[PDB]
């Protein structure tokens, strides 16, 4: 279980993933040209995991850059870290989506996607232990979430032993580019629920609302919200990237983190929260508290099934284990009692840049039905109405399909309230 | 309640000779015993079969007593459940000399409604397919992967399989006969027949009184399930393998379905259906407006003694899941100007209505010019169509008016000139929804204003008792919350 | 004389190993090179510890030993340490991934993977073995390798070798040092699946080794490295007389014979004293009356459980060191007045006695003083049941939803192994009960 492949997808899979690896190759020491210029060996112990090793010291991200159109992948290229990507990994076709799920899944999407399959098979066959793959994408656009989807079940079909993990933003009104996102995102939902094994629920909602409430930003652009993303990306893969024995692989969290295979929808927790030192009690703290989690959900308000919490900097791993059983015993009832020790932390000796102590959570919660349940009525009030059905019945799909992904999403959340009430042994 | 039948299967050459003692023991024909002497434990069944059981003797005392309320209109399922070599692909679709329960079935519908031309008309509809590792085949006619979408009208549908209309017994039976050969069945050295997929045979039939002096429709589903295979008992590799584990899964998936619905005490709670195609053809069948019966088939030996033991305990508690039964029951200017409005064309417009296009045109739905620029944010077609005699307060047969759909989508300006020109700013539709309620929903903070300082009624509930404040309320949406709080 | 092989199987059962050979390695006077000097007889020998070393013509003692894990990053290094030159390199296999917590992984979908190569490798062993006696396997309770691979593993050696011994040291989780949720399901499945191949098996509860590090040896935080040398002087104490020819134990039929009167009840508890912090080496040393009282005080247990208020069915006490026999004899006479006893019908209130004169060894980073004497006490009692109670109870919790099941499904297993595996359980919580 060594290597991961990584999939950026549409605009906003795109920006995110430029970030997340100008972040993670900061804090692995690589340079823009991909040559390694650090301090510790800490950083190289499992480089492999995003890099492949090339001519010279040559790190390269395991990286496929998608998009159908070809605007970001420019504007990709002209960033800080541009040049670290491998050119033959740029799948770019020219049309567009139009905001539109059915031209990603459908028409447009499913003609440039065996281009993409291409470049993952190849990236593929040159692993010695493929744990499988990663997708940042937003569910609220046309390339993410259609042909995003497209890709997972279609990788899904061909590496089906492999893990599938995906990074997704959940759209809201606050940053909204249409009222079409509520279909995009629900349509795709409905993909991720059959043929994903991890999905970090990133909320748009929840970025803006820490952006303006939390740090007081009167109007939040992309950078601020990506901030946050890149943090949390950062943060959640730590284990994946540095040495450790707990969730160390895509594989062990997975079993560490799903109970049940349809609920596999994390909430993404930070802390501290900056804009461009906490005492451990006070991380511990904040940590669980609604006001820094990454999906628009109170933690309050369900039960967590599973949680994994990762501490970053030079900090007592005695301290820590005080203080998350502190959180267990305080609060016993946010925790299902029919799963025996479900809360797991890890330590990181190295920190993310301009903090000296950090802490991530990553929750399955009952209370993501909350996440799922404002997509469903935004949904149901466009689908009731029948408002730009012609949008996607014109590219070939069937009304029926909506119903199914409304039926299927509306049952995620009755799922998700059968734990949250299910004490009773 | 389901009834729950066991068939134990006479004992191979394989089990005579280890010559390990029998652990099904028939007492009644409704009494068995599991583990004589030990457990030693009674269960009670609807009906039980012995090793000397015939094909007719269980068709008998299963589908030939329900083939009469099938035909009064009443859904039936026959599922043959237990595991691998109990005899359940012998059961259901019988050897090349014995036929199975489901020849017996199909020619006794087809005579049946040969008895009764005279006083009901019938027809019927018949799909056969196959769950192959989580993906459904077509078995009648080659048709690749196929969907399973849900409504709460139809249930559950399975997208892309062909219908056939069979008249005779002969022509079913030919039908029944093609899918079983197309059926994957691996020939191996080990196991001549294990099933490798789950086969479901489905009948729609269509019944009417023959003078009409009201149609009944009924579903009857016969599946044919495979075995759960432990990789260890087996040592299957490959793609036999994955055969195994997607099997199993179902299986899992079938065992919470079944555990769910039986001495539940929670009807309210959720039943786990979606973590199987098997289990989501079977929604329809297990307890709810169907007659359900699980042929469940079990070895006698000592050898499959954990085997058996475990298709009993599921046997047992099916008998529990509940059911209640039912018998089932203008111009060609105007469609122009539609058209012309929902594309935002300002030209096609002034021109269709120079010609004496009507204005207040309706489609099937009862959408007018109105609605649709209304809608799709055409605010010059909206001003002109106002401005020559459209009606701003039009539903359409759900109750939508113009400022709805313009509240809904989130077109300002749109929303105003409705207002200016007298739109209903409470009209409410057949959800119960005023344009207040929809413009919270989506989060137009601006139009929520506009509509509040033209007198909405913050106080208004929908279907389902919750104002626009209850909404924002319970959406975590502080924003809209704190607007409404007067 | 007769050879006894050892099996490491996962991180715990390899970590165990190390420690566990490291020690050995100390107490004959063998270096980490395989060389000792005190032997004199080059090419073999008919000597004591000859049953864990073979001989090669270099004058080099091997491990009769395998160490194997599904993924290779423990195992290398071992490969690459103090005691790399120790074994054959065969000794030491290794495959691509592990069984990411899973007992399915390991049991089947990795494990059969490896299962031919490492009984090709176990069976070269057994070849250079003139009365092999059998094997004493270590391995997690909660680890996918530990749990899964073992089982199978005991199952193929129960064919392959059908009239050999074979004994386990267990590791049982705790929250404390836990890694997955699903410890519950890889330890029961394993129970089950191993106890019809299993003479007898010694569970050590990771909860008592952390409480006892902590509290006797005055450390923080325990790392596995602490737990492990104090497993291995445990371990040590219960092997010696396979070691050193002693008159108790004297092979691996014994311990059955005088541990378990009944097949399916073979978990001894064991109990050792005394383990005191080096801080504290200068304190008087402790008597034979001392450390034979401190074999009942529950917090020097290896399990976590109550034998004061169960039934004991056997009691064997090794003692090693400066100890008389006399000096036993009067602590063991002594027991009956304290009044702790009680035993089950059909068994003799007798303790065995086992003593070794050779004083207990402390390796180079041990926090553990050096003392003159030790014991070991070896009790079959009814209290251990309190254990697989604990473990049955966290198994139920998950499995009455379910939870995670569809992990080990989706490696194919049937749903209806965990009922199988958990009903053995209870027929084993009776078998416990019926013997009060
Ligand atoms: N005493 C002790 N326990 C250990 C050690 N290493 C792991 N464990 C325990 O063993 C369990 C984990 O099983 P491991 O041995 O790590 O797993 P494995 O056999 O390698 O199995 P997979 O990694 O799942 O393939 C947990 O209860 C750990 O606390 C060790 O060195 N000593
Ligand atoms: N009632 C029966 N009378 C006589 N022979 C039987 C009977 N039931 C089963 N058999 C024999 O048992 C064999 C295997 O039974 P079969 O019905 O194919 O098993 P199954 O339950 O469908 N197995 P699987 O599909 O893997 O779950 C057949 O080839 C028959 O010869
Ligand atoms: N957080 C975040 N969301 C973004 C970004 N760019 C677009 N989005 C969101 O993504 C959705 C639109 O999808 P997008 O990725 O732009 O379209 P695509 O290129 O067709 O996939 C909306 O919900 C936007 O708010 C970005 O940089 N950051
Ligand atoms: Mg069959
Ligand atoms: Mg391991
Ligand atoms: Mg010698």
């Amino acid at each position: 279980m060594r290597e991961i492949v990584h999939i950026q997808a549409g605009q906003c899979g795109n920006q995110i993933g430029a970030k997340f690896w100008e972040v993670i190759s900061d804090e692995h020491g690589i340079d823009p040209t991909g040559s390694y210029h650090g301090d510790s060996d800490l950083q190289l112990e499992r480089i492999n995991v995003y890099y492949n090793e090339a001519a010279g010291n040559k790190y390269v991200p395991r990286a496929i850059l998608v998009d159908l159109e070809p605007g970001t992948m420019d504007s990709v290229r002209s960033g800080p870290f541009g040049q670290i990507f491998r050119p033959d990994n740029f799948v770019f076709g020219q049309s567009g989506a139009g905001n539109n799920w059915a031209k990603g899944h459908y028409t447009e999407g499913a003609e440039l996607v065996d281009s993409v399959l291409d470049v993952v098979r190849k990236e593929s066959e040159s692993c010695d232990c493929l744990q499988g793959f990663q997708l940042t994408h937003s569910l609220g656009g046309g390339t993410g979430s259609g042909m995003g989807t497209l890709l997972i079940s279609k990788i899904r079909e061909e590496y089906p032993d492999r893990i599938m993990n995906t990074f997704s933003v959940v759209p809201s009104p606050k940053v909204s580019d249409t009222v079409v996102e509520p279909y995009n995102a629900t349509l795709s939902v409905h993909q991720l629920v059959e043929n994903t094994d991890e999905t970090y629920c990133i909320d748009n909602e929840a970025l803006y609302d820490i952006c303006f409430r939390t740090l007081k930003l009167t109007t939040p652009t992309y950078g601020d919200l990506n901030h946050l993303v890149s943090a949390t990306m950062s943060g959640v893969t730590t284990c994946l990237r540095f040495p450790g024995q707990l969730n160390a692989d895509l594989r062990k969290l997975a079993v560490n983190m799903v109970p049940f295979p349809r609920l596999h929808f994390f909430m993404p927790g930070f802390a501290p929260l900056t804009s461009r030192a906490l005492t451990v009690p006070e991380l511990t703290q904040q940590m669980f508290d609604a006001k820094n989690m990454m999906a628009a959900c109170d933690p309050r308000h369900g039960r967590y099934l599973t949680v994994a919490a990762v501490f970053r900097g030079r900090m007592s791993m005695k301290e820590v284990d005080e203080q998350m059983l502190n959180v267990q015993n305080k609060n016993s009832s946010y925790f299902v009692e029919w799963i025996p020790n479900n809360v797991k932390t890890a330590v990181c000796d190295i920190p993310p840049r301009g903090l000296k102590m950090s802490a991530t959570f990553i929750g399955n919660s009952t209370a993501i039905q909350e996440l799922f349940k404002r997509i469903s009525e935004q949904f149901t009030a466009m689908f009731r109405r029948k408002a730009f059905l012609h949008w996607y019945t014109g590219e070939g799909m069937d009304e029926m399909e909506f119903t199914e992904a409304e039926s299927n999403m509306n049952d995620l959340v009755s799922e998700y309230q059968q734990y949250q009430d299910a004490t009773a042994d | 309640h389901m009834k729950v039948v066991v068939r134990v299967r006479p004992e191979n050459t394989k089990e005579k000779a280890a010559g390990f003692h029998k652990v099904v023991h028939v007492v009644d024909k409704h009494i068995l015993v599991f583990d004589p002497k030990n457990k030693d434990l009674k269960f009670v069944f609807d009906a039980v079969f012995d090793e000397t059981s015939t094909q007719s003797e269980v068709f008998e005392h299963t589908t030939k007593p329900i083939l009469r309320s099938f035909l009064n209109g009443y859904n039936c399922t026959v599922l043959a459940y237990g595991a691998t070599g109990a005899g359940k692909t012998h059961t259901m679709l019988g050897s090349a000399d014995e036929p199975g329960v489901m020849y017996l079935t199909m020619l006794h519908l087809y005579k049946c409604m040969d008895e009764i031309k005279e006083e009901k008309i019938c027809s019927t509809a018949v799909s056969y397919l196959e769950v192959y590792n989580e993906q459904i085949r077509d078995l009648l006619v080659n048709s690749g992967p196929l969907a399973v979408r849900e409504d709460t009208q139809k249930g559950v549908v399975v997208h892309g399989l062909t219908l056939h209309q069979p008249k005779s017994s002969e022509e079913i039976l030919h039908l029944l006969d093609n899918g079983n050969k197309n059926r994957t069945q691996h020939p191996t050295d080990m196991n001549a027949t294990s099933s490798r997929s789950h086969a479901v045979f489905q009948i729609y039939l269509r019944q009417q009184d023959k003078t009409a002096s009201n149609v009944r429709i009924a579903k009857m589903s016969l599946i044919d399930l495979a075995g759960s295979e432990r990789a260890s008992t087996s040592g299957a590799k490959g793609t036999r393998f994955v055969e195994g584990t997607n099997i199993n899964r179902s299986l899992l998936a079938l065992g919470n379905v079944i555990n769910a619905l039986a001495d539940s005490k929670r009807k309210n709670q959720h039943i786990p259906y979606r973590n199987s195609k098997l289990t989501r053809l079977l929604k329809d069948s297990l307890g709810g407006n169907c007659q359900t019966i699980m042929i469940a088939a079990v070895s006698p030996s000592s050898v499959f003694y954990d085997d058996t033991y475990n298709t009993l305990k599921y046997a047992n508690r099916a008998k529990d899941i509940k059911s209640s039964l039912k018998s089932n029951v203008g111009s060609d200017l105007g469609k122009k100007l539609l058209e012309a409005a929902r594309a935002g064309q300002d030209d096609e417009v002034r021109i269709l209505m120079a010609n004496g296009a009507d204005v207040n045109a309706t489609d099937a739905s009862g959408l007018t010019p109105l609605h649709l620029a209304a809608t799709y944010g055409h605010l010059e077609i909206v001003e002109v169509l106002l401005k020559h005699g459209a009606d701003v307060n039009a539903i359409d047969i759900m109750g939508s008016t113009p400022l709805h759909l313009a509240a809904l989508i989130g077109h300002l300006e749109i929303v105003e000139v409705l207002l200016k020109h007298g739109a209903d700013v409470n009209a409410v539709d057949t959800w119960g929804d005023t344009p207040l309620h929809l413009a919270a929903i989506m989060g137009h903070l601006e139009i929520v204003e506009v509509l509040l300082k033209h007198g909405a009624d913050v106080n208004a509930q929908d279907k389902f008792g919750k104002t626009a404040f209850d909404i924002s309320i319970d959406n975590g949406n502080e924003d809209l919350a704190e607007i409404l709080q007067k | 004389m007769r050879e006894c092989i050892s099996i490491h199987v996962g991180q715990a059962g390899v970590q165990i190993g190390n420690a566990c050979w490291e020690l050995y390695c100390l107490e004959h006077g063998i270096q980490p090179d395989g060389q000792m000097p005190s032997d004199k007889t080059i090419g073999g020998g008919d000597d004591s510890f000859n049953t864990f070393f073979s001989e090669t013509g270099a004058g080099k003692h091997v491990p009769r030993a395998v160490f194997v894990d599904l993924e290779p990053t423990v195992i290398d290094e071992v490969r690459t340490g103090t005691y790399r030159q120790l074994f054959h390199p065969e000794q030491l296999i290794t495959g691509k991934e592990d069984a990411a917590n899973n007992y399915a992984r390991g049991h089947y979908t990795i494990g059969k993977e490896i299962i031919d190569l490492v009984l090709d490798r176990i069976r070269k062993l057994a070849d250079q073995c003139t009365g092999l006696q059998g094997f004493l396997v270590f391995h997690s309770f909660g680890g996918g390798t530990g749990s899964g691979f073992t089982s199978l593993l005991m199952e193929r050696l129960s064919v392959d070798y059908g009239k050999k011994s074979k004994l386990e040291f267990s590791i049982y989780p705790a929250p404390q040092v836990s890694t997955a949720v699903v410890e519950p399901y890889n330890s029961i499945l394993t129970t089950h699946t191993t106890l019809e191949h299993s003479d007898c098996a010694f569970m050590v509860d990771n909860e008592a080794i952390y409480d006892i590090c902590r509290r006797n040896l005055d450390i923080e935080r325990p790392t596995y490295t602490n737990l492990n040398r104090l497993i291995s002087q445990i371990v040590s104490s219960i092997t010696a007389s396979l070691r050193f020819d002693g008159a108790l134990n004297v092979d691996l039929t014994e311990f059955q014979t005088n541990l378990v009167p009944y097949p399916r009840i073979h978990f001894p508890l064991a109990t050792y004293a005394p383990v005191i912090s080096a801080e504290k080496a200068y304190h008087e040393q402790l008597s034979v009356a001392e450390i034979t009282n401190a074999c009942f005080e529950p917090a020097n247990q290896m399990v976590k459980c109550d034998p004061r208020h169960g039934k004991y069915m056997a009691c064997c006490l090794l003692y090693r060191g400066d100890v008389v026999p006399k000096d036993v004899n009067a602590a063991i006479a002594t027991i009956k007045t304290k009044r702790s006893i009680q035993f089950v019908d059909w068994c003799p209130t007798g303790f065995k006695v086992g003593i070794n004169y050779q004083p207990p060894t402390v390796v180079p980073g041990g926090d553990l003083a050096k003392v003159q004497r030790a014991v070991c006490m070896l009790s079959n009692t009814t209290a251990i049941a309190e254990a697989w109670a604990r473990l049955d109870h966290k198994f139920d919790l998950m499995y009455a939803k379910r939870a995670f099941v569809h992990w080990y499904v989706g490696e194919g297993m049937e749903e209806g192994e965990f009922s199988e595996a958990r009903e053995d359980m209870a027929a084993l919580e009776k078998d416990y009960e019926e013997v009060g």
